[PDB]
């Protein structure tokens, strides 16, 4: 079963970009390593940052809504005029602090 | 086409200003500026924010003249900006509403008690979506977004 | 030398111009002359952060990848926005739909090359210059990419006749068009930091030998 | 006006933690009382130690 990015953010599938960003800031501030010292907080914050990195991009959100996480990470078959038969699948870079830095403009929110 | 409903019961002087500026029945003001939204351009578009047009003088966003003069007072703030498509004036401060209008692209509750909301967008969801999807440089649209015609759709 | 456009400016030289009447700022390795911008926006409240950060490096204001201001997303609004902890400055759009702000400025000052005057010598080192005639010695802070022509241009107040001198390092003549590393004066600053001593005592010295004053 | 910790360490505001530690190590070795006998060296060393103490902590650096 794929990871539900909307359920990770704790919101609805048809939530707008403001609701996605409001879910991210509340959950990132709650599960930040500087504020939360739980061992599972780092994994939860990494999942939330990965979920936000998909849903903030309209192209990543559209593929994930159409084909799921399996289609998004594994790529989709290109139906028109491509040498590569599949798209470059979405790979998370594994740095949840980079999504935090992009969202909050720095390391300190 | 972007069709707007104007809450004349809530903001009568405001909606009359917008409707006359839509129709252009006032002609020219005392400063020689046409009081009509034809060829008035959307000079400011903000992603997940608003699209701003109605600069009937230069299209630069620093000017604009209402039908009661250069600026008219804020009528009320009863209408909230709680949804996408809320129509109000962009002003230079308190009691400085002109001809420049903004259409909200999402719920913007922070705009309450600062800008007079007087209406909503009722037709043209794809038109507003394409205007939102127009790329911008420092919130100014790269493409040339213009109001080709304006007035009363049922006249 | 009247129309000589200097390509490299030291951080001390950039910090020397930190006035409203002569304002130089540096970010991402480039030096920008915003004197015209300050004269245009004199009396504006948006000029105050620029006057405050005048003569200082503002690379922390800008994203190194996109060469624009760093962008934060406001938690209340859910929107992307330039992050200005010190307040809004020139050519930055406001927070709200405001009809007193105009987008007619076109390209901003941080994106246009009109205000750019050259590059910043972020990496720099001291070199001693010792004459073999009068036994005089100076210490000059020069860049690694700075040529010996630019080094002698900086040294020209100290010796206007130094263009007629033969520049030598460890007994061999220096190439005039080359840099210090190309000539052979290696940069041992990282070695000195690893080995933990003072590098001022062992700043490399260039010997000037007199030939004629013609 | 407060003391500029970046100017005391001789680094820019965009310097990383490794550059802060390297600038602190070089300046502390130069201005140590066992090596430098100048009267101003003790005050300069105290300012550098205060500058490193602020900039090493991410929370103190964020507040500053």
């Amino acid at each position: 079963m794929g990871q539900d990015y909307y359920s990770v953010l704790g919101i609805t599938r048809n939530s707008e970009d403001a609701q996605i960003k409001q879910a991210y800031r509340r959950l990132a501030l709650k599960h930040h390593p500087l504020k939360s010292n739980e061992p599972s907080s780092a994994e939860i914050f990494r999942q939330i940052a990965e979920a936000y990195d998909v849903l903030s991009d309209p192209m990543k959100r559209g593929i994930y809504d159409k084909f799921g996480e399996e289609g998004l990470k594994g790529g989709i078959p290109l139906e028109f005029g491509s040498q590569t038969p599949w798209t470059t699948g979405y790979v998370f870079h594994g740095k949840p602090e980079k999504v935090f830095h992009e969202f909050f403009g720095g390391n300190n929110p | 086409r972007l069709i707007f409903e104007l809450y004349c019961d809530v903001c009568p002087k405001t909606c009359k200003n917008f409707q006359v500026l839509c129709t252009g029945k006032a002609g020219f003001s005392q400063r020689g500026i046409r009081l009509h939204y034809k060829n008035s351009i959307f000079h400011r578009i903000v992603q997940n924010g608003w699209i701003q047009g109605g600069d009937i003088v230069y299209g630069k966003g620093d000017n604009g003249e209402s039908i009661y003069g250069p600026t008219f007072e804020d009528e009320n703030f009863s209408v909230p900006h709680n949804k996408r498509g809320v129509l109000g004036m962009a002003n230079k401060g308190r009691h400085s509403n002109g001809s420049q209008f903004y259409i909200t692209l999402q719920a913007t509750p922070y705009l309450d008690r600062k800008f007079v909301a007087f209406g909503q967008l009722i037709e043209g969801t794809e038109v507003l979506k394409q205007l939102e999807l127009v790329p911008t440089q420092n919130e100014r649209p790269i493409h040339m977004c213009r109001i080709t015609d304006s007035g009363d759709p049922y006249a | 030398l009247e129309y000589f456009q200097r390509r490299y400016f030291t951080p001390a030289e950039v910090a020397q111009h930190n006035r409203p009447e002569d304002l130089w700022v540096s970010y991402l390795g480039r030096v920008y002359d915003l004197t015209s911008l300050a004269q245009e926006y004199k009396g504006n409240l948006l000029l105050k952060p620029i006057v405050e950060v005048a003569g200082q490096d503002i690379s922390h204001w800008f994203d190194p990848k996109t060469r624009d201001i760093r962008k934060h997303i406001d938690p209340l609004t859910g929107c992307l926005r330039y992050c200005t902890p010190r307040g809004r400055f020139v050519h930055v759009p406001p927070q709200l739909p405001c009809s007193d702000w105009a987008n007619d400025f076109g390209k901003p000052w941080w994106q246009g090359s009109y205000y750019e005057v050259g590059r910043l010598s972020a990496k720099t080192r001291s070199i001693r210059i010792i004459n073999t005639l009068t036994s005089q010695e100076h210490t000059l802070e020069v860049g690694v990419l700075e040529s010996i022509w630019e080094i002698l241009h900086r040294y020209l107040p100290y010796n206007s006749h130094a263009a007629s001198y033969t520049w030598k390092y460890e007994g061999k003549n220096l190439n005039m068009d080359f840099t210090l590393e190309e000539n052979g004066i290696r940069d041992e600053e990282e070695e000195f930091d690893y080995l933990s001593m003072d590098g001022t005592l062992h700043t490399p010295a260039i010997l000037l030998y007199f030939n004629d004053d013609l």
